[PDB]
RNA sequence: GAAACUGCGAAUGGCUCAUUAAAUCAGUUAUCGUUUAUUUGAUAGUUCCUUUACUACAUGGUAUAACUGUGGUAAUUCUAGAGCUAAUACAUGCUAAUCUCGACCCUUUGGAAGAGAUGUAUUUAUUAGAAAUGUCUUCGGACUCUUUGAUGAUUCAUAAUAACUUUUCGAAUCGCAUGGCCUUGUGCUGGCGAUGGUUCAUUCAAAUUUCUGCCCUAUCAACUUUCGAUGGUAGGAUAGUGGCCUACCAUGGUUUCAACGGGUAACGGGGAAUAAGGGUUCGAUUCCGGAGAGGGAGCCUGAGAAACGGCUACCA
């Protein structure tokens, strides 16, 4: 039988 | 103080060890028990782990069993005769496997006459040897309970060969 | 000594866990378990070193008493549980489901399942004997007695027993030709099939592996595991097949 | 047979005297294993020996060894003599060494001093006996 | 009196002949109260290893006591027992005696009684007013609850059926223990009427598995001329009713060989008495009748020879005179065709 | 002190001795059915 | 929620290398030679059995601390008398079942008149443990027979019979919550957990143990054996094998292949240094194993100690 298949990212932010 | 380990001994070639270490409770020993007849007095023995032993210091009762008609009673323990490896055992009528005992006749009788309905012949047959003990009124027995360990002196009767010679060595 | 010991050195852990040597000076010592303590993984282990969902022992200690970590289908609260070989360890509140089985390296790899396989395990058939009552039994290689064992079980099999309720579902021979992987040794987490079990009375049975490159290899039968027959495994397998 | 003061028996073996199915006397035996053929003697023997590895309440498990018989002077027990080479790197050479070995006998053995013996592992007989003769030749 | 040296003590103050033992003249006034203390011990239920132990010395001590004695701890146990109102009466049985306790009570004599005779076996005391006739009331009454007794007390009935279970094994031990020994023409008649005549009916259809105390009980009737007189009565009822159990169709072989052994011995065992030739004749003609239907259920070759032995006897008894008895010894042997020299020797 | 409690929990003791008896004895038939299968 | 009882731990960790020369230790074996708290998985309806004259809708002080109060001693983690009160402490003790066949009806989802059977723990003895190539049939199927397992090996596992026991165990424990049946009763039944308990297995361990391997010394050549040295039998002891000890027996056991004795600024090893290679030296010291707690000797507790940040004696 298989495997399960393979399964949050940056977010940026600019102040002053 | 009684111990065990084999280092305190000479060596095989006879040179003598030195003091490896001190003694450790895990080789210990402890006092016999000369179980003797007398009045049941037992007590309790608090061993490795969580198990226990039961010292016999006096019996009267043992269970005894007639192998060749596939029996047990239990009865009343007359004497020691004779035992195999020290005889003052025998002299001060310690109780230990293997000694040669006096067991009383009667509940063994009672059964012989209530199931033979004899004081079917040919099964009552029985070897002379111990017709005569039981018109003695005691039998011999062994024992082959440990009295020092279970707290039962449990054994059973002669017969035979075993009987014969130790009637012979008697 | 003069009892059981209850510390244990990082330099003595056992290498495959991947310890940082200098990270402290002691390591998790595995708690008595199914599993012998050089064969296990603590749960402390999987959830900090492997998986990194914890950064220290103490949010460890408060995942596990949370009870969203399953062991064989039951809730464990042990930090040093000794989770080991075909072990199916459930986290519910992230979906997730691991079976506790070595890489090429030697090495506990972290490889995720589906619930269906999660469902059952196997275990090899360490012993059978009558219990009390005259009723048979088997014991597996995690401690697992189960009565009522098929007759036809036998030692060196393996048993597919259903997590849930903990019956025997079906059941494979020892025999040639078997697909088996390796438990311990330098060929361990190596896959392969049965060429022939070398006996000797007395002394330690040898068997011969070839593996699906052709290459041979012997080892000895403590370190066997039969997993199915060949080309159909009835687990899945880590990436690599067990290859080199 | 009946030589000492205890009886000789073999444990929980039991001869019924009422029916006297066969004049020998009963007796229990088994095969050591190892593909060792247990000797008739022993088992049409008379003789009581509860370190016999046929007849008695051992077993053999371990190491089974070879060895030249040095001494049998002794009841029921022999010394056998071990000799190997142990090599010595720095002159690299070998060296004779040996070991002297006593290990228990059955009386169903006939052993002189001379002969090859076999022997097999057992728990500790005495305090320098942890093996029994288990063939001859 | 005292739990923990309760075992020693009996072994040495209650042996006979013990230096310890009570004297010969001190027996009068000190036995009552061991009777009475041994009685109480007697009651203790046996839930526990020790406790089942406990039962059993006090029943292995009473052959060290003499005869009168033990008739005395037997009169003890049925003193409790109202039976004398039933053998007063025409052997009816009170309402009000029959309730769970008193059940209860007779169970208990009876397991007394079945204790005693195993140990004392043949030695064993039988007489009529300290045992038998409590026994026979107390098969009376099982019999009157479980037929009077409604479906829904199923705990009396239960408790009742186990008292007939008992009471009918306690009377086909004590039978064979001390059956020739006591003379039992004085209840003979009480015995029959109160035991076997209500279950006569149904004999047949109830013993076709394997003996059961009371089929064991006819046999021994059968066995012994001098109790021939049991299967007389009602026009040789018992007798048919063991022939029944032969004649049904399922039968198993665990029942027909006993009483092909049974029947024999009334053949081979004349009796000077008109009701005997009435018998033999009745025997003879049921188990000659069904015969060959038993032999292809017998699976035993001592079974098949036993059926020989029967048919040897009717030859030499001279039944065989008869054209009935003679064409069917006729048909059942060639079944046994279809030994070799007491076949040949009855051809 | 005798309350509800104590009650509830002997009645479950017994029950679930009750419970486990029974699944026994399904579980020896079950082997014994297997048994008869195969021989 | 102080204090105290109860349960668990304190037997791990840390330190040092005094003693120790087949001893420890390294590698490699065995437990069919034994104990094992804890973890993990399994595992226990025995219906009945006379005084039912009956607690199981739940038994006692056969009992005390903490606490109140009266006191001793110069002094200590000293404690005396009196009064109290609890348990998962201590000591006791119960409450209409299941399974085999099954006649007879009925021909199945069958009913059951009845004949039968009934735990563990300890000790001993005994016992078991090894031409149906046909007939019919609906064409399926039915008819008769089988009936322990493992190891190389066992007196193994297991089962059975007869007794036995100052003799055990078989829940008199606790939290949260208030569901379901009704004949409406504080009636019956009922969930999720904790802690206990018999036996087996597993795990952590422990004890012995098979074989090979240690520096200097022969101006140490014979040693061991009277007071066990080698082996046999029986017993005692132990968790258990075993001269471990006891009683009786024999005279054995090691050695120029160096036994025995002496020295060692001798804990052993993984290792470190040097060297082209062979070799030589060091290794108390981060890891494993062994021993010790100023020096001897002996012990309570507990699963586990001959413990010393536990106890008792002797020496300094
Ligand atoms: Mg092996
Ligand atoms: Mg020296
Ligand atoms: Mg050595
Ligand atoms: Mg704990
Ligand atoms: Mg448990
Ligand atoms: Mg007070
Ligand atoms: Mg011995
Ligand atoms: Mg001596
Ligand atoms: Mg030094
Ligand atoms: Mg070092
Ligand atoms: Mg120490
Ligand atoms: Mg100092
Ligand atoms: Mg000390
Ligand atoms: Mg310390």
């Amino acid at each position: 039988p298989r495997a399960a298949k393979k399964r949050a990212k940056g977010k940026n932010l600019s102040f002053k | 103080g009684i111990s065990r380990d084999s280092r305190h001994k000479r060596s095989a070639t006879g040179a003598k060890r030195a003091q490896f270490r001190k003694k450790r409770k895990f080789e210990l020993g402890r006092q016999p028990a000369n179980t003797k007849i007398g009045a049941k007095r037992i007590h309790s023995v608090r061993t490795r782990g969580g198990n226990k032993k039961y010292r016999a210091l006096r019996i009267e009762t043992g269970n005894f069993s007639w192998a060749s008609e596939g029996i047990s009673k239990k009865t009343r323990i007359a004497g020691v005769v004779y035992h195999p490896s020290n005889n003052e055992l025998v002299r001060t009528n310690t109780l230990t496997k293997a000694a040669i005992v006096q067991i009383d006749a009667t509940p063994f009788r009672q059964w012989f006459e209530a199931h033979y309905g004899q004081t079917r012949a040919a099964s009552a047959k029985i070897e002379s040897s111990v017709e005569s003990q039981f018109s003695a009124g005691r039998l011999y027995a062994c024992i082959s309970s440990r009295p020092g360990q279970s707290g039962r002196c449990d054994g059973y009767i002669l017969e035979g060969e075993e009987l014969a010679f130790y009637l012979r060595r008697l | 000594a003069r009892g059981p010991k209850k510390h244990l050195k990082r330099l003595a852990a056992p290498h495959h866990w991947l310890l940082d040597k200098l990270s402290g000076c002691y390591a998790p010592r595995p708690s008595a378990g199914p599993h012998k303590l050089r064969e296990s993984l603590p749960l402390i282990v999987f959830l900090r070193n492997r998986l990194k969902y914890a950064l220290n022992g103490r949010e460890v200690k408060a995942i596990l008493m949370q009870r969203h970590v399953k062991v064989d289908g039951k809730v464990r609260t042990d930090t040093t549980y000794p989770a080991g070989f075909m072990d199916v360890i459930t986290l519910d509140a992230t979906n997730e489901n691991f079976r506790l089985v070595y890489d090429v390296k030697g090495r506990f790899a972290v490889h995720r399942i589906t619930d269906e396989e999660a469902s059952y395990k196997l275990g090899k058939v360490k012993k059978v004997q009558l219990g009390k009552k005259g009723v048979p039994y088997v014991v597996t290689h995690d401690g697992r007695t189960i009565r009522y064992p098929d007759p036809n079980i036998k030692v060196n099999d393996t048993v597919k027993i259903d997590l849930a309720s903990g019956k025997i579902t079906d059941f494979i021979k020892f025999d040639a030709g078997k697909l088996v992987y390796v438990t311990g040794g330098r060929n361990l987490g190596r896959i392969g099939t049965i060429v022939h079990k070398e006996r000797h009375d007395g002394g330690f049975d040898l068997v011969h592996i070839k593996d699906s490159l052709d290459n041979t290899f012997v080892t000895r039968l403590n370190n066997v595991f039969v997993i199915g027959e060949q080309g159909k495994p009835y687990i899945s397998l880590p990436k690599g097949k067990g290859i080199k | 047979v009946q030589s000492e003061r205890a009886f000789q028996k073999q444990p929980h073996i039991f001869n019924n005297p009422k029916v006297k199915t066969s004049k020998r006397t009963k007796r229990w035996y088994k095969n050591a294993g190892l593909g060792f053929k247990t000797p008739k003697t022993a088992i049409e023997g008379s003789y009581i020996d509860k370190k016999c590895p046929f007849t008695g309440l051992v077993s053999i498990r371990g190491k089974i060894l070879t060895g030249t018989v040095v001494s049998t002077k002794m009841h029921r027990t022999i010394v056998i003599r071990r000799a190997y080479l142990h090599y010595i790197p720095k002159y690299n050479r070998y060296e004779k060494r040996h070991k002297n070995v006593p290990v228990h006998v059955s009386p169903a053995f006939r052993v002189q001093v001379g002969d090859i013996v076999t022997v097999g592992q057992c728990r500790p007989i005495s305090k320098t006996v942890r093996f029994n003769v288990v063939k001859v030749s | 009196l005292d739990d923990t040296l309760f075992k020693d003590e009996i072994t040495t103050f209650l042996t006979e002949n013990g230096s310890q033992s009570i004297k010969a003249e001190d027996e009068k006034v000190v036995m009552p109260y061991v009777l009475r203390i041994f009685f109480g011990r007697a009651q203790v239920p046996p839930t526990s290893g020790q406790k089942r132990s406990r039962k059993i010395a006090v029943i292995s001590v009473l052959p060290n006591f003499k005869k009168p004695y033990i008739n005395d701890f037997l009169s003890l146990a049925s003193e409790r027992l109202d039976y004398n109102y039933f053998f007063g009466n025409s052997h009816q049985i009170n309402s009000s005696k029959a309730t769970l306790k008193t059940i209860r009570r007779m169970t208990g004599f009876v397991n007394i009684v079945n204790s005693t005779l195993s140990v004392l076996r043949t030695n064993f005391p039988l007489h009529t007013n300290s045992v038998l006739q409590p026994l026979i009331y107390s098969i009376a009454m099982a019999y009157y609850v479980l037929d009077t007794e409604s479906t829904e007390e199923v705990h009396l009935r239960k408790m009742a059926s186990n008292l007939r279970q008992q009471g009918l094994k306690c009377l086909s031990s004590v039978f064979e223990f001390v059956g020739n020994t006591f003379d039992w023409s004085t209840s003979m008649e009480d015995i029959y009427a109160v035991v076997v005549k209500p279950r006569i009916s149904h004999f047949s259809d109830e013993n076709l598995q394997q003996p059961s105390s009371l089929l064991r009980l006819f046999l021994y009737w059968a066995h012994n001329p001098s109790l021939y007189q049991f299967l007389y009565y009602d026009e040789f009822a018992t007798a048919t009713a063991l022939m029944d159990t032969i004649s049904n169709q399922h039968v198993k072989e665990a029942v027909i060989g006993p009483i092909i052994e049974a029947a024999d011995s009334i053949i081979r065992n004349p009796v000077n008495d008109d009701h005997y030739v009435d018998l033999v004749t009745l025997i003879c003609t049921s188990c000659l009748k069904i015969l060959p239907s038993l032999y292809v259920k017998l699976s035993d070759s001592n079974s098949i020879s036993t059926f020989l032995n029967l048919l040897v006897s009717i030859t030499e008894m001279g039944f065989i005179q008869d054209d009935h008895v003679r064409s069917r010894l006729i048909s059942s042997l060639i079944s046994i065709l279809k030994d070799t020299q007491k076949i040949l020797k009855i051809l | 002190l005798v309350t509800p409690q104590r009650l509830q929990r002997k009645r479950h003791q017994r029950a679930l001795k009750v419970r486990n008896a029974q699944a026994q004895r399904e579980a020896a038939a079950e082997y014994a059915q297997l048994l008869a299968k195969r021989l």
